[PDB]
């Protein structure tokens, strides 16, 4: 089995005098509580997953320009200036010059005259750097409810109920069977900062990562817009050459896939499963409201502070939080006494928990999820300790 | 190298790497391609005017070159 | 009459063993919920606007430029190079080129001339798109709570009550006449993601448009900031001609208001009433403290499943939400069973309701309003069913 | 002593069947709340700080550029055009233009020659203008409750309890000594749009400044990343001269660091504790969950009316609200009457306060912070009165 | 079209649509304006030099040329 | 002003405030200096040629000239 799932305390719930019960939840992602009533049988209560569906394509930039068609005029120095068609036509890139000219190219006087050479500068196949924006409202978090059997693929589980919520959408009432029409409020939380947020997606290893949007913003690649058919600053990947009598060569300036991937390293991965574009942070609050029934709450003991070793030690989880696991060996179920102090003051708490409730449950537990200020710190899982170091806020590597 | 009439009064002569250092008979008049950044024929193809030069003139800074012959333009493709 | 009023059920609200009620309350823009004490009147609580009084001005767009004062400046090839005032001028566009000069513009050596052509460059009047940003602790929240009669203009209705809210804003405390002192606590929420959000108007059919940030930012025109003289980028709309012996020409590129409504069809239209920039998607979660009074609450039953019919089809309400009136012919009042399954799986709901409790009143009721995911889904309202594709999240046309 | 800790009122709390205790408190920055139990000694609860630990860095702007290793090339009007190696560099500004040549700077053809002049741009020691952008979920929200005596500086206070919170961190259970183990739920909300904020700081009268997003990213000044070696737009602090027959003198703009700071007036002024960026404007809204006691409530009596002077008249806070200071000479404690009306209707309040509940307290009490919408205002403390005109928003001043 | 006297050593002529293909007497020497683009006065107006030909020599490449005075300029609205 | 040969064929001039209107010798050649925007040492440093003039050629829009001696530059700093 297995299972991570927090029974509910006492402090968190409170029964009126009319009957009315109001149940407070925090539930993080994979986060799960068991709810359960007197004669009634145990829910759990889980935030399922964090996404939007196809958010907006803000910027596409090309990493390997598609140069074609590539024409050259000249004139002599007594002629008017050189012109050419595509000067005035859009996805071109062209660049006016001074070419040498006389009788070895046929012109009467010695002197300067007028070079104009253009292409028509468009994207490679498969080498486009698109950028993705989320709509804060836009995202789902599906809160689903079962009792606490497995069951087939095809098959749906038996009890099992879904409510998904938004900034926007925040009242919804389920018929929770035994415990008949329950109001769930769940206030929606983003553990990304979606403002500063882009999903720099390239076209199909990681192909997609969470970039900032000052770092995406002044990339130095061309750039357009979906829809489009066109290249703005299309210039960034053209490079003239001298120019020659009636010749001026057109250079390519490569592909920059390799120069992007090697700024993205480091980089937090996006997660893409199909259509769904999932934050892997974030958390719903919920209020539950329920009617006709008393709530059975059980109350958790500290757990024995000598008794801690570490299953997994603090590492990055990949979206700016620490992750970690601890192994207990002393009587089980309990609240796991976990907290931090910064290198300096040994008094003051810097630990700011995603989990709401550690605790070692009778089956699984052990998993602490938290956010630490920058610098060096240790972590206190009672008498168990280990120094970590949080790496200051950054928007990315230099391009 | 193909010799043709385009839809402007210019004549176009398509080259590829094999027609580097070679001369080709255009019209009335013979042309010369001297070219080495050639070769096969495709979408990013450069081209450019084969300046029609007097009687005994020696070609400078050019490398294409025709003789008799007025209104002609060479392109090549630089897939090679 | 026709009030959309609904009575306050019982999960709503809990009494304390102190004699405290805390009723939690959903208010969508509005959205009207009837709360009744024994023995006291009935009070209407609902959120009237939501709204941001002149917000700050970001950029300013031109869509025709005002061309004025064209000087050229011409020099022959031997002597030095073609100067002019306006060169190291602010809200001028200049050009600089290579001439033919001979005996025919009177100069003593055949060869090229230095030539400077310039304009300054400002905008036509009532020609400018302006945009606006909204700061999302700066919005207005408006609560009114009045009794459950009509009073003229200039008279204030008997027993109404303002309560108004932002972010930083949460508590106040309200004298409701025969309830007495209330605490308000309302949770200020907007439905829509304001970080990536400008407000496009035009000089004074639609003057005002709800742009996305990302589109705005990169529209192709000459622009400046509340209190600049000059423009930045005027070269967008100035096209300079060939250079002849001393005389160069400047173009106008024209308007482009044309050009700028055509890509602006189907945007969002903003609503400005005055000065106050108003929000029509939105919500504000309370929770009222009330003292020495025992509240009545009314749980609603469930709507009859088969004897549902759409006064007005499902429809795109203008603010990325879905709006539908249904008409019941039943027992009133009750709740409506309304859920929703996207084409495929007819198990999982994706309704993402924006009506905390939609249900049919004894006098009016009927109207819901709700989120679904992009692509084909089916709404369902008991037995009733309708079809609705949702479409994927855009910034805008292209420019 | 002079303290502002305002105690908890009957309506703020509800008393449970099994016991347990919700108590709802409304946290700004400074403020702070009396709870008292039966039997327990007196906690105050309060927000300490709102900041975020040394934010990411987004643009760093050049104010006066620092040019080197200048180098001129030029050719003569038969021979091939001018080159300098600094062309292919990064980190270098270079101009192409036509030089008049002859016998006299040694050339066979009278005409026009090529020249090319290139500089080495960089940044001027100590004169950069660094823009930091917050992240949401990073900015930390201290909450420390003390119970109702003086200790020194390396000392500890008894009884202290520290806790913080972010977006992503709600959830935190303290060990309150009498009062046992107590569930902490705070609600993180900013008073500052973060989204539309960078922090302009200068390299060490202030030094740091709270800016707009829009205001920032249109600087008309070169730009670079944290990490990146070279400028970008380095040519808006480079002016290149006229183009002699060998010579090209560059020229430097100066310095810009005066024609910011004269922008920068009035501007909120930024405060960094060290590495701590703090935001001064912002609340914390808490939902404390007690067991075994019973909690001791203290509603409050309004002020009178009549009795009331300015101690301090209504001003600018410095982040977008407003503060005064009131003197009541009647009966102590009370709760303050206060209220705001737009000049036209005299009917609808239009404060939005800040502090959640202004009292005149035996000891201390009086302060008043509150948001109002733009335009003529009239503040009302009672009977007491004073006009108050709130300016529109703004990005910030021309540059 | 107006003779006149600016700021400047320079003569300015400011003329209108009527004034195409006509002889203004400026100084001491004529003046003579070819101008097509003309038009009534007004803000958007274009500038330029009227090149002080030497004795029997024909113009080339301008559409406003003088004979015996120097230092000439050429001024019209384009608002018609 | 001091005379050297560089990482290059030119030959280099770096001088100074002191060094203007002032004749210094290069080589088999001498070199004049007419610069009057000099000044002391530093990183804001120009450089540019030192035109080689023939045999009684007057210098024409140039401040620093040379005869007999080919190749030569000159560099000075502008912190003063």
């Amino acid at each position: 089995g297995g299972s991570r799932c927090t029974h509910l305390e006492n402090r968190d719930f409170v029964t009126g005098t009319q009957g009315t019960t109001r149940v407070t939840l925090v539930l993080e992602l994979g986060g799960c509580v068991t709810i359960t009533a007197e004669g009634k049988p145990s829910m759990d209560v889980w935030l399922d997953a964090i996404y939007q569906e196809n958010p907006a394509k803000t910027r596409e930039y090309c990493l390997h320009a598609k140069l074609s068609d590539t024409k050259v005029a000249a004139r002599c120095p007594t002629m008017g200036p050189a012109t050419l068609a595509e000067e005035h036509q859009g996805g071109t890139v062209c660049k006016r010059d001074q070419s040498d000219r006389g009788d070895g190219n046929h012109c009467g006087l010695f002197g300067k005259g007028s070079i104009v050479a253009c292409v028509k500068a468009a994207c490679e196949a498969k080498k486009k750097a698109t950028g993705h924006v989320y709509d804060a409202n836009k995202i789902v978090y599906t809160v689903k409810v079962e009792p606490h059997d497995y069951v087939a693929a095809n098959e749906t589980h038996s009890g099992r109920k879904t409510a998904s919520f938004t900034i926007s959408s925040e009242k919804t009432i389920l018929t929770m069977g035994e415990y008949g029409d329950v109001s769930l409020l769940c206030r929606v939380a983003s553990g990304v900062d979606l403002a500063q947020t882009v999903i720099l997606e390239l076209d199909k290893l990681p192909t997609a990562w969470q970039v900032h949007r000052d770092w995406f913003n002044d990339l130095a690649l061309p750039w357009k817009h979906e829809g489009a058919q066109n290249w703005n600053n299309a210039e960034r990947l053209v490079e003239f050459g001298a120019p020659h009598a009636v010749k001026m060569d057109v250079y390519n300036l490569g592909d920059q896939t390799g120069v992007l991937l090697k700024a993205l390293a480091g980089v937090p991965v996006a997660h893409i499963e199909g259509t769904k574009y999932h934050l892997k942070s974030g958390h719903v609050t919920c209020e539950v409201g329920l009617e006709k029934l008393k709530m059975k709450g059980l109350t958790y003991t500290m757990c024995d502070k000598t008794k801690f070793t570490w299953k997994r030690a603090p590492t990055d989880s990949g979206h700016d939080t620490v992750v970690m696991e601890v192994t207990f060996s002393g009587t089980k179920p309990c609240r796991i006494p976990v907290r931090a102090v910064a290198h300096g003051s040994p008094d003051v708490n810097v630990a700011m928990l995603i989990t709401p409730n550690p605790t070692i449950e009778n089956n699984g537990g052990g998993f602490i999820e938290m956010q630490l200020p920058p610098g060096d710190n240790i972590i206190y899982v009672g008498e168990l300790s280990h120094q970590w170091f949080q790496k200051g806020s950054s928007i990315g590597g230099p391009f | 190298a193909t010799v043709r009439k385009e839809r402007d009064g210019s004549t176009v002569i398509r080259a590829e790497g094999k027609d580097a250092a070679t001369q080709v008979r255009v019209e009335n008049g013979t042309c010369v391609i001297l070219a080495t950044d050639m070769g096969s024929w495709c979408d990013d193809s450069l081209s450019y005017e084969c300046v029609t030069i007097d009687q005994g003139e020696e070609p400078v800074d050019v490398d294409c070159f025709c003789r008799n012959v007025d209104g002609v333009y060479l392109e090549y493709g630089r897939c090679g």
